[PDB]
């Protein structure tokens, strides 16, 4: 229980999802467009994934988890949903999160947002969001999702688990347009190609 | 985490118990109550009610209270059972950041 | 808005076109004949493309654009049309342009033209043309085209945008023969193979 | 940028407002007016009119003015609506460089 | 008789089996999941095999045997059976055994068990079991089995032998749940792919 | 290594002769007798008999002795011939380790 | 006009032909027998082509042309026709020519001819012929031919031009047998494989 | 460069105007006249006429002159129109080098 | 006659056979199991071939022969027949022989036999046998065989010869079991794959 | 090397002329005579005759001599022609090594 | 005429043949068995070809020829015929020849014959024959054969010539058996595979 | 190099003119005359005639001379025309080496 395996690749997964609503146009999934990198050596989990037009850099502080895999998909009205699968959970402490989204195509720019999100669903964790560019309209982050993560349940060999306790789920949200709650839903034309 | 039961064609109440640790005011906040289908039920924009996106079936039956922070839904139905959310947004000049959310599932006489 | 992405390849395009009327003979498109190179490190966008019998070297000063891609085609009466797709437009300031056309086949020679073109359509921009050789009869350059750049709309994955504001278009022209205005039109037997 | 409307079978005028910042003379400039099909309408070569390429239907109906720089087309028709261009070339000893252009769209009574 | 061949690969086999009952989930055999390493240079036979979710390190002290081959399979109720084939038996002395089971996936941890197993079936040999992690519920070890080791009897070219003298078999057991004797049986849906 | 023969419909005795070199007590040990099909026959948990998993046909016919460490099975049948095991476990706080095992094959008149 | 392109390969061609009547036997074209080398760095165009049984080394002095390509063929009575295509003609000055024919197979030897050919057709150009060996009977050279150089008119992508002015053609001839004028004619079973 | 026209069934003359800059003699030169089909017409080998390869139809109709260097062909025909060549060779001990050539096209009454 | 060719491979063969009766189990021929090495530099012909479970090392002293090739086969009752083909015979002197058989699989051990065999068939030659291990029951050696060495007579290209003079044949034998004379006969299910 | 001829249904003698340079004794030697089919004829183990593997057809017809080292076979038949071997083995404590062999071919009247 | 080409490979051939009657056995041609090497740098032509069982080393002194190609064939009664094709003949001087035949398989040995053959057919040339081994019974050598050298007339591209003047043919012969004149004839089952 | 013609059924003579520069004797030489089919005609081994391989049709009709070195063949036939060879071999102790050869073609009346 004390240690994470620190292996090459994992068969056992977990869940944590987010969605970014961008203004420029993306039609559909490309099946191999994403490229992701992961790190844990710092005692803080970090995952940097470059996708369709933006790079997402997520950091969990005091985690005991290392991001095993990820998936990305494009839905209706130019929404990019990213699922992140970590190794396994050992304790319930409501880890903090730091997310930075950089526009690397068609709307590059400097910093436009550096505030922090309270997440008063339980009011124990805070997520610090930094946005570079103007290619963002909605940002939603659900930690410990309770929905059906298994897409095409299931991949050939991987095993997937998901939290079933309501007390652990966390919701962080930031919108710049008018009333964009529930930026999009999971079960749709979203293809969800593996991210790597 | 909140289970509410109502008698057949009884009255429904949706509270979400905003702690309001920052002692904020209704003039700088927006509130939404939405069902499981994403259809809006009511909106209190910076202290004034709005009826810009409510579905027709939800029109009029809603009533908002200031001190109680509870929405009163009337004329319940057998098919109105479901989950409702209390989304509170803070309207900063830069953007709106979600500062509270509460789920509540309601069912009627079977 | 401030920064251009500075990536490897771009899914996002734009528009700027030109046509060269040469005297020697070109039959039809070869599908792989062109070869182009691009540069921005100078703060001035530059694109040098060698094609059927001439090398074209174009430079935009104070641009905030880098030539993403280009296409070349041959029409009737030995006209070579070149379309140029840049990253994206950030401001409307009517950049200047410098174009040099060198005859590398069948009509080589020294400099024969070094004047500048006023373009008094709005009379705010000036394009300087330098021609080496005798393999040129017409030279037309349309900046910010309003016609239908999307050819075979559209390429497999790329996205193409085009200016729709009449005030930003510019037309530069130079002719040596008699009244060669409108050297040719886009939608024809022009094949337009991608230039690279 | 210039929209011209005329009554049914009225007279049509196509100006293009050459600023002429250099105070040049017609003896060194050529002027062409052409439609959306690339058929010529009139040409003023270095001060004298020329009728070397005008289509037959466009013959005679055109008239050119010195001070106004406007072409007066007569006998409008239902099918003559379209875009006309005012292309001015400077005839240097080396080559001709385009120094002015102006679009004008004309439509008739519907 | 005095010397073991000390070759590259062997056609002649033997028997010694074990079974590990783990709590996390294993569906079926993967046909190439295992990877094994063997050593004898110390005068003590050692075999370390990394499999589905754990690494097993077994050492025979004063052996005169070098582990030639191995096979691993997954049965019902998340059981992992490992058969080990050694070169050949020269003497009957009831060798001691040291077994270390390390959870390398989904249940890592520190040491949770370091005791020794008496095996009073004859009470002449002792096995020392060290378990790192929490991914173990049953541990059974049969030295010199008398059951039918030949699976798909027999492999293409190998020859297999097994002890037929009841006095040499040894049984070591350790359970953490309630009454888990006979953690599983050989002839089942067990695929038993060769371990290498 | 222990062959037991019984006359037709005779009584059966299964001993396993636990040496008990450590001079342990029945309060910290469990004993199980099982057949070739893995069905249990009896269980002595820390000194108290338990009948939580014995098959109906095996119920009642078994009896356990303290000093002799022998299980007495009655009402033998033609189909009861087979192998029985004497598995002894030690219940330490951490886990249970098998500290003794003894096989015995029994057959009846044929 | 002043400069030749000095490229790798050319699509534009020209004409100049010659025919060598050799005594030993050649059956038919071999489709890949020739091998040519070209040079201009000296301001004198030089082409050295090794073919069926001899090496031909031709040099034009004060040329402004570089031999772009060549073709060789075998006809009746053991005749070898070589066509040479240059870049393009810039001026009319009736260049000189130096031709050396070396027998590299079946008739090797030392120098047997070093005289010069006047070509008094216009009497302005002089060709110096050096023949090593005895493997030559006729030698004819037509500069700026007016016949149909295009063989299989025309090659897949190349463009071909030919002089149409009578005053530029020149004829050089040397015979060792009796009255071998018009050593052969173009349109025959001559295959004319490209020379490289 | 030399076009010769003759009246119907007139007499034909083929000159080629050898400049003779070196002031050579007929004893060291040969002259051949050939048509477009490569058939010979006459030959003056080192000053003496030869009739070893002339085609039968060409026999007799040819006559050679000394000072004029012109070949006189008689009995013209409709099908005799074509190109004729004046090939002069210098007979050195080593080989013969072509020192002069002249084309001439002749046609008859149409 | 004096010199042997000392080539790479020989089309010319000869004969000399032996049979080893081993106790452990061999099923059938494997068609590629053997591997043999040859040496002559010492003036003594030596052939060391490793086969199914034993390595055979044979040496002829004062031979004028180098072992060109060999073949191995397995028959009934676990017999291993080895045929050896040498270059050619130059003289009749009844060479001596040294044979060493080492058990490299399933019966390894130290030396168990170091005596010499008289071979009083003519009583002129002596063969010294050294056996390491316990994997041997019969040992027969026939020098200059008179039987039909050609197996599948004959191989694709090789030429095979055999002694036809009775006075040159020699038989060496050693048995540990009871009356194992004629350990087996040539023409049987013996496959006799080429040994290399 | 030894050809023996016998009259029809005559007596057969098989000697093999053991030189015995070591002056060894029969108490340490075994002798076998076998035909071309590997069927044994007689065995003298350490000085005593044995009949443990002889084929039935060869029983009784054989007789062994001490001084002559010759086997006498009686009741010859047309089908008994063939080759016979005189294999001598030395029974050392470790193993038996062949010390002498002799071939003899016999044929009968035909 | 003075110089030989000194090329890589030649299309033009010539003729000179020989036949060796060996005692050991050769069945038929192997189609690729021969391997030949050639040299001229010494001013004396030399060809060394290793074939079925013997190496032939031929030297022509003061030759002006270099051996271009060769062919070998096997006929009836174990005869090996070798044809040798040289570049071309410039003079008629009856070159001398030195031939050495070495047995490299099945009959090796030291020198057995070192005499010279007079060839008094014209009595102008002498051939020095050296034989190593005993694998030779007949030796015939025909220089400038007048028979039909073209075998399968003719090879794909090579041109073949042969002397037609009876005065130049030379015949050298040496036999060790009884009356072996005309050791064999060309047109037979002789396959004559190219020698290289 | 030697062509011999004979009248119809005339006598045939085959000489080959051995120079014999070494003044050798018939006792150390052998002579063969063979036809175009490789069949032998005569042999003079070391001075004495031999008839060991002559074909039947060639028997008797041959005759050898000492001084003239000429073979006299009689009874010519129409089908006997062909080429004959005079092969002279030297019988050294090591081997025989050819020291002279001469071809001669003969034809008869046709
Ligand atoms: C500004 C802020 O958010 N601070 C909290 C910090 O007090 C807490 O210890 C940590 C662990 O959850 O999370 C963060
Ligand atoms: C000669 C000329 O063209 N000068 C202009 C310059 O005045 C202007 O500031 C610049 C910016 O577009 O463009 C250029
Ligand atoms: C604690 C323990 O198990 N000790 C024994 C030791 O006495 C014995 O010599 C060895 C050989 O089997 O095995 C172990
Ligand atoms: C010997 C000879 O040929 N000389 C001429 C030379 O007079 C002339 O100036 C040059 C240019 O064509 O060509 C050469
Ligand atoms: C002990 C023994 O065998 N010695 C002989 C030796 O006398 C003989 O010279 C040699 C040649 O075969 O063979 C061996
Ligand atoms: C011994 C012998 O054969 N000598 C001759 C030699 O006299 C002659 O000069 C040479 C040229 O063919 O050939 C050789
Ligand atoms: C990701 O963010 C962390 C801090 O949140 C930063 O240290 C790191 O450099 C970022 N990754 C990249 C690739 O810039
Ligand atoms: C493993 O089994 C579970 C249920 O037993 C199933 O849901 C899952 O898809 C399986 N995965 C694989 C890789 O077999
Ligand atoms: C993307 O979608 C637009 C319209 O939705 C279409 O015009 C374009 O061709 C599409 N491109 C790709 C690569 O899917
Ligand atoms: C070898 O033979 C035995 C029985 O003779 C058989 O059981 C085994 O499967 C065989 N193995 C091989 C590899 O041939
Ligand atoms: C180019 O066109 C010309 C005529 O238009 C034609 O003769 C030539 O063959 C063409 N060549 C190629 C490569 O298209
Ligand atoms: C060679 O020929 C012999 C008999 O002519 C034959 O026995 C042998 O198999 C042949 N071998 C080959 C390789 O042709
Ligand atoms: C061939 O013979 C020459 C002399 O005749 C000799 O010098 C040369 O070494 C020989 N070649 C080989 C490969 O031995
Ligand atoms: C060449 O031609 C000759 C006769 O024309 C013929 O005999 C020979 O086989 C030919 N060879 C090739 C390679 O074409």
């Amino acid at each position: 229980t004390i240690c994470p395996p620190r292996q090459d690749y994992r068969y056992w997964y977990f869940a944590a999802e987010l969605t970014i609503g961008v203004n420029y146009d993306i039609n559909s999934t490309i099946m191999g467009e994403c490229h992701m990198s992961e790190s844990y050596i710092d005692r803080n989990a970090n995952i940097v994934l470059t996708g369709y037009g933006l790079e997402i850099n997520m950091t969990i502080m005091d985690t005991d988890q290392r991001f095993v895999a990820a998936a990305e998909g494009v839905g209706k009205d130019n929404k990019l949903s990213v699922l992140l699968f970590t190794t396994q959970r050992l304790d319930k402490v409501h880890h903090n999160i730091s997310v930075t989204i950089t526009c690397m195509e068609m709307n590059c720019g400097t910093t436009k947002y550096d505030s922090d999100l309270p997440e008063s669903i339980h009011h124990k964790s805070s997520c610090d969001i930094t946005i570079n560019g103007s290619c963002v309209t909605c940002v939603n982050l659900e930690t410990d999702p309770t929905k059906i993560n298994p897409h095409y349940l299931h991949p050939k060999d991987k095993y997937l688990y998901r939290n079933s306790e309501y007390g652990m789920r966390g919701s962080y949200g930031v919108t710049f347009m008018d009333e964009l709650n529930q930026c999009f839903l999971d079960i749709k034309e979203v293809s969800y190609d593996i991210c790597y | 985490m909140l289970k509410i039961q109502a008698y057949f064609n009884e009255t429904a109440d949706l509270p979400c118990q905003f702690a309001n640790s920052q002692n904020q005011s209704l003039s700088e906040l927006v509130v939404f109550w939405q069902d499981q289908e994403n259809l809006v039920l009511n909106e209190v924009y910076l202290g004034k009610e709005k009826f810009d996106s409510v579905h027709s079936k939800y029109m009029g039956r809603t009533s908002f209270d200031s001190d109680s922070w509870t929405l009163r839904l009337h004329n319940l139905q057998i098919k109105d059972k479901g989950l409702y959310q209390c989304i509170i947004h803070h309207k900063k000049p830069t953007g709106m950041i979600r500062i509270h959310q509460m789920n509540s599932e309601l069912s009627v006489l079977a």
